[PDB]
């Protein structure tokens, strides 16, 4: 819906805002760690679930909004193929992606691509990739989510061969 | 804040030495017989949490540098709004996430860290 | 080493590996890369010196402390302080031909460090070259409309080419290294200063410092997945 | 404790500042204040 | 390699069209659609046919 | 936590802290080693006062 | 009439691009890489190496392409036989030889690169691909060698010439190193590792540094290096080092440096130190000394120079990687990132075919000298390259 789609949007402009003011919060060294846990630690922490919060309500969202007779979601309650995470990431939103059980890191010298400028810990700028499927991924998102991709993509195949040996 | 001293002669670093008599600090050389009485008393500093390093990097044209970021932020001093910011320069884990400003006319370095201890940088 | 990089953007392809074993070490270069052939370093390190450049041999740290370090494939043959001059004009040479363009040439302004390459094997891709000025306002863009008829006159023709871009200094070859001192735009517009509820969100032009944009950024992908329609709808894998 | 800052001072009882520099190093590392070895961090958690 | 014969789904034939597919672009300058439409190739999978063959024979030809 | 005192958040501090590991290291601003020869008085303005007191 | 100064857009991309394939096509990486190994690299191997003990080599031709026959003999030979026949699409090399007393010639057979310039099919045109039976799509860049189509892959290596810092594990005794891999485009492809290590885990008690030379059989104080360098006083040495009077805390990591060098105090002895951790019991002393200048004039960073007066250089690039060192071991910098795509360098047909046949010429200019160290008194192997191309 129309409708839905707005209030995804501005889940996600909540989000963002969030993020926003725990920014400048740490910016001016308001912020406070707590116990061992680094203040850019406690930064991160925090960022994560405020995007991830988000990527969830904006994908009940969605989920609400279908209806009975739409298929994907017969298909979901009857139990026979796919889930929420799918719903959510085809119509709502792609949301964090992660390398290593973080936000995407600065491979250029402060910066994850050539295209940001410097220091920038925006969501964008590390990794959460705003749209659906539906609605495409930019550029910089696609690259993000290919970094992702590959880290499952590997993280298979050492799975895989680790289990068969225990296996034995 | 140690500050390092030489041989006027050799060159070669010069050590501590107690007058024992009079209880004074020397610098002595140990290839000449040259020595000089000591300008401070400390004469060794070990910081566990240091600041050395965060401002590395501000240069005569750091404003040139594309990828700086830039804000429109005020100095205290040329009241001007034309800065470059970065982060801390010093490569720890437990950083600050406080920004450094560079006024790109006055040359004068500021934070935004509210709580700042900082004169220098 | 298995893993996809973030500098690899616009190189290798960020799709295609293989499965199993070789999954990130085998990698196919993105449809517009290309890798240097090498090139004879001498009249770089010639002109150098007639610029300014202070040889090694002369360098006295604690006299002239603000100075720029000068390496040529490694090697550090001394000493400028102003780079920024220096810079400008190597730049200008190698937008013209007078240096090759596979050579590449990184300033590092903080770190007061001024390196070039002309050795082979470095890999690097074309961008648009983006200048102010005009006169006309803003940071634009060097190719202009005019240039891209001088293109398709000569394609359907079948006399501008590839090259004359590069002479001209509308285009210039950048590789990984001196990617990161430069700041690219994504698309043309964000140059320029109510939408579309079923558009994709982009993030605009918080950017009024770009040096470069990029041709096209479809180019990131290799000849595989050049080939899959609408891989932006597409989960990674 | 009240005093504002906080100062530990030392002194030694013939060459003698690097009996301090390596005295120093055991300050800083082998001196267990409070704890448990081996114990790094601890977290409460409800 | 050459036009096919008939619609892969329907039958129809299309293998007496493609000449005149191509007359009707380069001698009376349609557009493709209007072209289909007028060889009476009205379903789409007629169209398919006609309007993504590639005529490599042309190619085949060319050797000795 | 002992039975009693389990849901004393200030009681699991105390926890915490007898057994988190710390040394002087982790409680240490700088150290620094001055020529300061004359153990009855300082040649550092600030520690006037200590040594005031013996 | 349309702005010719006009701004452009995204479609426009395309025509940019469409000009860039008009050019280049889509396997130029490979096609420029054999170009200019036929075009410079080739002459340049024969020119190391020219002269023995006399006879020296001068220019290359190549041919196009043929082949050696069963009877009725040689032969232009196109691609589309040579995959039908299992043959190898192969040109011949003459070099231009000398004798002359101090107490055209063919050399083999190159493999060569579809669509390279020696090829035939780089010039043709469409009606020629067609009479040749080629594809007009075929864009080349791989060879035939038996009859078969064979490709090189790229090969990923690290770049050398580059210094590289690294932390070390825990039960290590060194906690960084910073390591360099010397190298040449002129001289051979010789490979000296320079590794500078701190020495002691943070806070240990005098940390230190020390470097690994090549043959040297013990870790070098690195003051020690400085001095047979030439670069005598404490104060002259840490100035190559700590480009920044105030930075009191890398001098403070540097006096345990000073300490560790502080027996030696000229040159001479800084030579000797070294040679003889690097000679047996019984060397004299002279000897010693200058198998220590051979060392360092020729082993050590022999990227910067490998001949006589060039001793500032090195110690100034000696320094400077003791600087990265220390700006990691103090938290300024992070230690480098072995990731990074720019300092990686992709290794393709040309080079790979020059490590080959300058390995391989060189025994071909070996068994030169063997026509003539058993000469008591136009005679040479041509198939050893040939074959060891092809092979
Ligand atoms: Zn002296
Ligand atoms: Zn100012
Ligand atoms: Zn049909």
């Amino acid at each position: 819906d129309g409708p839905t789609m707005r209030e995804i949007t501005e889940t996600i402009a909540e989000a963002k805002k969030k993020v926003l003011d725990v920014t400048k919060e740490a910016q001016a060294n308001l912020l406070t760690a707590k116990h061992g846990m680094t203040l850019r630690e406690s930064f991160e922490d925090n960022v994560v679930r405020f995007l991830n919060e988000a990527r969830d309500k904006a994908g009940r969202l969605a989920e609400v909004n279908l209806k009975d007779l739409n298929n994907v979601k017969q298909m979901v309650m009857a139990g026979s193929k796919g889930s929420f995470i799918n719903i959510a990431q085809m119509s709502a939103c792609v949301g964090q992606q992660s390398v290593e059980g973080k936000r995407i890191a600065f491979g250029f010298v402060d910066r994850t691509l050539p295209h940001f400028s410097k220091d920038d810990y925006s969501p964008e700028s590390k990794g959460f990739v705003e749209n659906s499927y539906l609605r495409g991924l930019t550029p910089q998102e696609f690259f993000f989510h290919a970094m992702g991709g590959r880290e499952g993509l590997i993280d298979t195949a050492v799975k895989t061969a680790e289990t068969g040996y225990i296996q034995r | 804040m140690t500050t390092f001293r030489f041989c006027r002669d050799c060159n070669n670093m010069l050590y501590p030495r107690e007058d024992k008599e009079n209880n004074r600090l020397l610098f002595e050389c140990r290839t000449c017989s040259y020595v000089e009485e000591a300008g401070s008393p400390l004469v060794y500093r070990h910081e566990l949490i240091t600041n050395i390093g965060e401002t590395a990097g501000v240069v005569q044209d750091i404003g040139s540098d594309p990828t700086l970021p830039r804000s429109d932020r005020e100095c205290p001093k040329c009241h001007s709004r034309e800065n470059v910011f970065f982060q801390s320069q010093q490569r720890r884990k437990d950083t600050s996430m406080v920004l450094f400003f560079v006024c790109l006319s006055c040359s004068h370095i500021f934070t935004s860290d509210q709580k700042n201890k900082r004169t220098q940088f | 080493p298995r893993q996809l990089h973030n500098t690899h953007w616009g190189l290798v392809c960020p799709a295609e590996t293989p499965e199993g074993q070789a999954c990130g070490l085998v990698k196919n270069l993105s449809l517009m890369s290309c890798i240097s052939v090498g090139t004879d370093p001498m009249p770089i390190i010639t002109f150098l010196s007639e610029w300014g450049m202070e040889p090694l041999e002369d360098y006295v740290p604690h006299q002239s402390p603000d100075a720029t370090r000068v390496f040529v494939n490694g090697v550090w043959h001394g000493v400028h302080r102003n780079p920024a001059r220096l810079m400008e004009t190597l730049r200008t040479l190698r937008r013209k031909g007078d240096i090759n363009p596979e050579v590449s040439m990184i300033r590092d302004i903080r770190e007061k460090e001024l390196k070039i390459f002309t050795d082979a094997g470095r890999v690097y891709r074309p961008l648009f070259i983006v200048e102010d000025d005009e006169s006309l306002g803003h940071k634009e863009l060097k190719v202009r409309k005019g240039h891209i008829a001088k293109l398709m006159a000569t394609e359907y023709q079948d006399e501008y080419t590839w090259s004359s871009l590069l002479n001209e200094g509308l285009v210039e070859y950048i590789d990984a290294e001196e990617e990161e001192s430069i700041l690219i735009a994504m698309q043309p517009e964000d140059l320029e200063p109510d939408v579309d509820p079923a558009k994709r969100i982009r993030v605009s032009h918080h950017a009024t410092t770009f040096t470069h944009c990029e041709i096209h950024p479809s180019m990131i992908l290799g000849v595989a997945a050049s080939i899959i329609p609408f891989p932006d709808h597409n989960q990674s894998p | 404790d009240n005093d504002e800052k906080l100062i530990i001072r030392c002194r030694v009882v013939a060459e003698e500042d690097h009996m301090l520099k390596k005295i120093e190093n055991t300050m800083l590392e082998n001196i267990t204040l409070r704890g448990v070895e081996n114990i790094e961090r601890v977290v409460m958690m409800k | 390699m050459i036009v096919p014969v008939r619609c892969f789904s329907c039958g129809k034939v299309v293998g007496d069209k493609w000449e005149s597919y191509l007359n009707l672009l380069q001698e009376d300058e349609l557009d493709e659609g209007t072209a289909l439409s007028r060889l009476g190739l009205k379903r789409y999978c007629c169209r398919r046919m006609i309007l993504t063959h590639v005529d490599l024979i042309e190619k085949f030809l060319r050797y000795n | 936590l002992e039975p009693g005192h389990a849901a004393d958040q200030e009681q699991a501090k105390l926890i915490r802290s007898a057994i988190e590991h710390t040394t002087l290291k982790s409680v240490t601003i700088a150290s620094e080693i001055y020529y300061d020869p004359d153990p009855r008085s300082t040649v550092i303005p600030e520690d006037e006062e200590i040594i005031q007191l013996h | 009439f349309e702005d010719e100064s006009a701004p452009i857009t995204a479609e426009d991309s395309w025509a940019v691009i469409s000009a860039f394939f008009r050019e280049k096509g889509l396997v130029s990486q490979q096609l420029d890489s054999f170009n200019q190994f036929v075009d410079y690299t080739l002459q340049d191997i024969i020119c190391e190496d020219s002269t023995l003990i006399e006879i020296s080599f001068g220019k290359i031709y190549v041919t196009k392409p043929m082949v050696n026959e069963s009877d009725g003999v040689t032969h232009a030979l196109y691609p589309q036989e040579a995959r039908l026949r299992n043959l190898t699409y192969s040109s011949g090399l003459f070099v231009d030889v000398k004798k002359r007393t101090y107490e055209k010639v063919f050399i083999g057979r190159l493999p060569i690169m579809l669509r390279s310039k020696n090829c035939y099919l780089s010039e043709a045109t469409e009606s020629d691909l067609y009479k040749l039976k080629e594809c007009p799509f075929d864009m080349g860049g791989y060879f035939i060698i038996n009859g078969s189509e064979k490709v090189l892959i790229a090969q990923e290596r690290s770049a050398g010439n580059i210094v590289q810092v690294f932390k070390k594990a825990a039960p290590s005794p060194i906690s960084h190193v910073a390591e360099i891999r010397s190298a040449l485009e002129k001289g051979s492809r010789f490979i000296s590792t320079l590794q500078v290590k701190l020495y002691g885990r943070e806070g240990s008690s005098a940390r230190t540094i020390k470097a690994t030379l090549p043959y040297i059989k013990q870790d070098i104080p690195i003051v020690i290096i400085f001095r047979a360098l030439g670069i005598i006083p404490d104060g002259e040495i840490l100035e190559h080092i700590c480009y920044d009077v105030n930075d009191w805390q890398m001098l403070e990591m540097l006096k345990p440096c000073v300490e560790d060098g502080f027996v030696i105090q000229d040159r001479e002895t800084a030579l000797d130190f070294i040679g003889r951790r690097g000679t047996a019991l019984g060397i004299k002393k002279e000897k010693r000394i200058q198998y220590a200048k051979d060392i360092l004039q020729k082993e050590f960073l022999p990227h910067i120079t490998q001949l006589e007066g060039f001793e500032s250089r090195k110690a100034f690039f000696l320094g400077y990687m003791i600087n990265r060192l220390l700006l990691c071991a103090l938290d300024r910098k992070d230690q480098d990132d072995r990731d990074h795509f720019g300092k990686k360098r992709l290794d393709l047909a040309g080079p790979l075919l020059a490590q080959l046949f300058k390995t391989l010429f060189k025994k071909l200019t070996k068994d030169i000298f063997r026509y003539m160290q058993r000469t008591v008194e136009l005679a040479i192997n041509a198939k050893t390259i040939t074959s060891g191309l092809k092979y």
